């Protein structure tokens, strides 16, 4: 059962930081990468960014200085950090194990709301 | 007594033999003694069974066919109600012989065949019946048979073999190949045409069995099966080529069929599963 | 006449044996034999011929795709490959030592594996080949997989690395088939370093990989293939 | 001192150089040889007409357009229009040639992709129908153009699925052939070497392919960003070892 | 002993004992050495 | 970066139709295209990978082609199970960006 439950606060005042996490079940974060797609309502899917099976991340070019992903391998915790938020951030944000080096397994999404 | 592996010990050199390039079409006879510490081994191993006189030099069934006792009153040509059956031979008509033989291009080898015969009386019969099988050799150009019991069974010049049914008949034939060898491939055509055939060629043509039961009739009709049995010997092979992959469709030809199942396995999980 | 005591197996049609026969063409001159280059003599020769491996099995179609292994830019201490080293089965059934290996019952001897570097001449990659001997498991972090056999492989201007498995089987011969006692172990690449791509080039590099014989390698008790098969038999 | 990298084929007026080759491949160790009288049937004697023929002959070239799925030629029909040599394969009835097959594709540092340059003989193709079709004359005769393995299967003609090698077998097993790869790498030139290799001393090459000539991508051409994406292929044939018996009125193809 | 007059007839000859697999695994020009490189 | 071109914005039709999605990609992505469909509030789904290949549990309508820089998604006989919107995905390396997005909808 490969599962990767999102979670996040769901509420941010504008201007801070996010702390969504993926705990993962079903495989290990040593052995499998994770990708992070939001999507906000209305609008299509936009890939964050991945972090690979050891560590190394890779980003939106629109968002590199925003974001940053980290992960704990022990704890079987990936960690989807933006700073600087915007309105445009209002989006149901998703986890990805990854898969002949593309994204499946999508949790269900947390969504979140960027709004004072 | 050949040495298998040789004793080698830490190495920290200049000359590095596991480094190499694949663009020169060449394999360099990389040892295990080249990128690890080894031991004395030997082989106690000579590769007689891969020797391929040993691998193309066993008794494949070539042929199955049926050829019918029956009372031939009435009967218009004798080859559609099974009084006779000729073949053509080949060794392409069933595929385990085939993709062994079509690992070489070019193939020499005396022929050794084993004829089985069996009989069954489907509807009937208060007995089985002794009976006794003409197996006639027919080259090309030979007199072919028309009836069960005409004059081209008399066999002056033809080798033919009689042996009973439930008996067999053994037999070696030598290399009657045209060339210096069989082809196995033939990129061409008999001539320079439109519409001739394909790879069809008779470098391959190792000529052909006629069978008929030598017996007249019975109240019953006995079904008699005929299984020829090919054993190469003599082997002598060339220009090994990339085996079979596909399924065949038809005999000498390398055609495969339409929308066939991909023949190597896909992987569960991805690159990185075991 | 002498007397004679018939034995048991009289008559018999053993397909194997190699005994004398008649001859149906008496006083037959076959056509003499000219020089053919390329003559096989064994089937030893030439499984020490390397083919290609279609290590990326992981399509729904034969492509030429399969034989490619993607490499990626940004990846430290990740896997490239893995696999078993079941040879008669997986990545291995179609290779020419593949094919060739089902044809006997019983393998011996070592494996030479290529890896063939296809990226730009101005790219760097450093990879470290593990074979695992087996008893373990296949190995799942690049740590456990330099604790067996291995070889660290600096990609430069020989795009060619050449990894022996060597021979752990003191049941002498292993089966073809896929069998757990005689399983020969795994197989796999990791990312050494990464993999160093220049300016104005993007995307994937792709390795080749071959698998041979060395000399050492045996067969024996030749067995039908599970390659080919056949429903009817066929016609002109 | 010298390099294995540089090297330098005289034939006849002829000259190839490269500069960044790899080792050249000699088929199955047998250089390209005149048939000797212990070998001969063919009682006439034959011509040599050795550096009129046996000369280096540029076929057309090839763009290599990063979706190409490779290329066949087959001789000695590739060289059928190819001057002396393509007149002396129809007057004759007979002829045996060994080959220098020589496969150019440079590229820049910054390029990727591997071409699989290799001699199949007795390369006997399939059909696209299966079953008992046959390939027509004129598909396994095209001459120069060879044939485009990413064209559309056409009526006659042989089937050009590069992973089954038009033949039924599978495209990573063509190693066992003489074969070169140009990984653009490491090396722009293939040459491969080929002898005369046939079941019988002397054949027809009109109805006849001894050789076939594939040029497969294996590793997809990748080119740098901005880069024109494709890379021409050329492919330089010359016959060796060239014998001729038989003449006679020139003989009528199909075409 | 061959019961025959013909050589078809006798049985097969067993291993050649040649194994030469040079011509199939280095058919290159240049000898090229186990250890040197390749492409100098 | 690989921007893909996705077209069109929505395409309306019927249970039983033929229907065509296209990527066009400003480079070469060398068949590293996923095809996802999306559902009405549910998460994205992989229906094929590397361009032609289907997914693990997806129906046999679906059917990727294409190659170089254009790629196809077409589905033979539409099901109301097939209604949503769908979206490419390079994975030449990174950014691994999106297309615009195909909604289908019902006549």
């Amino acid at each position: 059962a490969v599962q990767l439950a999102e979670s996040g606060p769901a509420l941010v005042a504008p201007s801070q930081a996010l702390s969504i996490t993926c705990t993962v079940a079903g495989f290990s974060l040593t052995a499998y990468g994770v990708a992070w797609v939001r999507q906000p309502p209305g609008a299509g899917l936009e890939w964050l960014g991945a972090i690979w099976a050891a560590g190394a991340t890779d980003y939106n070019a629109a968002l590199k200085s925003r974001a940053s992903i980290a992960k704990d391998n022990s704890k079987s915790q990936v960690f989807l950090a933006m700073a600087s938020l915007a309105t445009a951030d209002t989006a149901a944000y998703y986890c990805a194990r990854e898969w002949d080096a593309y994204g499946d397994y999508w949790g269900q999404g947390t969504t979140v709301t960027v709004s004072a | 007594q050949t040495v298998a592996s040789i004793s080698s010990g830490p190495k920290h050199t200049q000359k590095v033999p596991i480094l190499t390039a694949n663009e020169t079409g060449a394999t360099m006879p990389v040892l295990p003694s080249d990128s690890i510490e080894t031991r004395t081994t030997y082989m106690h191993f000579n590769g007689s069974e891969t020797d391929v006189e040993c691998f193309l030099g066993r008794a494949a069934c070539v042929h199955v066919t049926e050829i019918q006792n029956k009372d031939a009153t009435g009967i218009d040509n004798h080859r559609e109600a099974k009084l006779f059956n000729d073949w053509k031979i080949n060794l392409s008509s069933l595929v385990q012989l085939r993709k062994k033989l079509e690992l070489f291009t070019y193939v020499r080898f005396d022929s050794e065949y084993t004829i089985l015969a069996t009989a069954s009386q489907p509807d009937s019969a208060n007995y089985s019946s002794n009976l006794v099988v003409q197996a006639m050799y027919v080259p090309p150009g030979a007199p072919n048979p028309k009836e069960w019991d005409d004059y081209t069974w008399q066999s002056a010049s033809n080798p033919s073999v009689f042996f009973k049914v439930g008996d067999t008949s053994r037999f070696s034939v030598p290399y009657v190949g045209l060339a210096s060898a069989y082809n196995c491939f033939y990129d061409g055509y008999s001539h320079d045409d439109a519409e001739t055939q394909y790879g069809i060629t008779v470098l391959n043509h190792m000529g052909s069995m006629a069978f008929r039961i030598v017996n007249e009739h019975d109240e019953h009709k006995t079904l008699v099966k005929i299984r020829v049995y090919h054993r190469a010997k003599h082997v002598e092979a060339w220009i090994p080529r990339a085996p079979r992959a596909l399924p065949y469709t038809s005999i000498g030809r390398t055609n495969y069929p339409k929308n066939t199942e991909p023949v190597i396995k896909k992987r569960k999980g991805d690159i990185k599963s075991y | 006449g002498l007397p004679t005591t018939t034995l048991p197996g009289s008559g018999q049609f053993l397909t194997t044996d190699d005994r004398q026969s008649p001859s149906a063409l008496p006083n037959y001159e076959p056509t003499p034999r000219i020089h053919i280059p390329g003559k096989v003599h064994n089937l030893l020769e030439i499984i020490q011929v390397d083919t290609l491996i279609p290590m990326n099995n992981t399509h729904t179609k034969d492509e030429v795709n399969s034989y490619l292994i993607p490499l990626n830019a940004n990846r430290q201490n990740e896997q490239v490959f893995g696999t078993n080293l079941f040879i008669g089965d997986g990545v291995f059934k179609t290779t020419l030592l593949g094919e060739i290996v089902q044809y006997y019952t019983h393998w011996s001897g070592s494996l030479r594996f290529s890896l063939m570097y296809t990226g730009p001449a101005l790219s760097s990659a450093k990879l470290i080949l593990a074979y695992t001997p087996p008893g373990a498991r296949g190995p799942q972090d690049r740590r456990e997989a330099m604790l067996g056999t291995h070889v660290v492989w600096d990609i430069g201007l020989q795009s060619t690395i050449v990894m022996t498995i060597p021979w752990t089987s003191g049941v002498q011969f292993r089966y073809t088939d896929p069998d757990t006692y005689t399983s020969a172990g795994f197989l796999s690449c990791w990312y050494q370093t990464s993999l160093i791509l220049p300016p104005e080039t993007t995307g994937q590099v792709y390795l080749l990989s071959f698998i041979s014989a060395c000399p050492d390698f045996k067969l024996r008790l030749m067995k039908d293939t599970q390659t080919i098969s056949q429903t009817v038999a066929l016609t002109e | 001192g010298y390099s294995d990298r540089v090297q330098q084929i005289t034939l006849g007026n002829s000259t190839i150089t490269t500069q960044e080759a790899a080792n050249a491949v000699v088929c199955y160790a047998e250089w390209p040889e005149y048939l000797p009288d212990v070998d001969a049937s063919d009682v006439n004697k034959t011509s040599k007409p050795d550096t009129s023929v046996c000369r280096f002959y540029t076929l057309d070239s090839k763009t290599w357009t990063t979706g190409s799925k490779g290329w066949c030629w087959k001789l000695p029909d590739a060289l059928k229009d190819m001057g002396v040599f393509g007149q002396n394969m129809f007057f004759h009835s007979l002829g045996r040639s060994g080959y220098t097959v020589h496969v150019q594709c440079n590229a820049t540092k910054f390029h990727s992709g591997c071409l699989l340059v290799v001699v199949i003989p007795e390369h006997q193709l399939a059909s696209h129908e299966g079953g008992n079709v046959s390939v027509k004359y004129t598909f396994t005769h095209p001459g120069e153009r060879g044939i485009d393995l990413s064209s559309a299967n056409e009526v006659g003609g042989p089937v050009k699925d590069v992973i089954y090698n038009m033949n039924g077998t599978l495209l990573g097993n063509l190693l066992i052939f003489p074969h070169q790869f140009i990984n653009l790498r490491t090396n722009n030139t293939a040459t491969i070497v080929i002898p005369y290799i046939n079941s019988v001393p002397i054949d027809s090459m009109t109805r006849h392919n001894n050789v076939s000539l594939m040029v497969i991508p294996i590793a997809p051409l990748t080119v740098p960003t901005g880069a024109t994406p494709s890379l021409p292929i050329t492919v330089t044939i010359a016959p060796m070892c060239t014998e001729f018996s038989g003449i006679r009125s020139k003989s009528i193809v199909p075409q | 002993i061959n019961y025959y007059k013909d050589a078809a007839s006798t049985s097969s000859a067993g291993q050649s004992l040649s194994m030469d697999p040079s011509k199939f695994t280095e058919p290159v020009k240049d000898l090229m050495l186990k250890g040197a490189p390749a492409l100098n | 970066d690989i921007v893909l071109t996705q077209s069109p914005a929505a395409l309306s039709a019927a249970a039983g139709a033929t229907v065509a999605a296209t990527c066009r990609a400003s480079g070469n992505i060398h068949n590293a295209l996923a095809w996802y469909q999306q559902k009405a509030g549910k998460s994205p789904q992989l229906l094929v990978y590397a361009a032609a290949a289907l997914a693990a549990g997806v129906p046999s309508r679906f059917s990727g082609s294409g190659s170089g820089t254009a790629y196809a998604l077409a589905i033979n006989s539409l099901a109301a199970d097939d209604f949503g919107a769908y979206y490419c995905q390079h994975f030449w390396s990174t950014p691994y960006t999106f297309g615009g997005g195909t909604k289908l909808e019902i006549k």
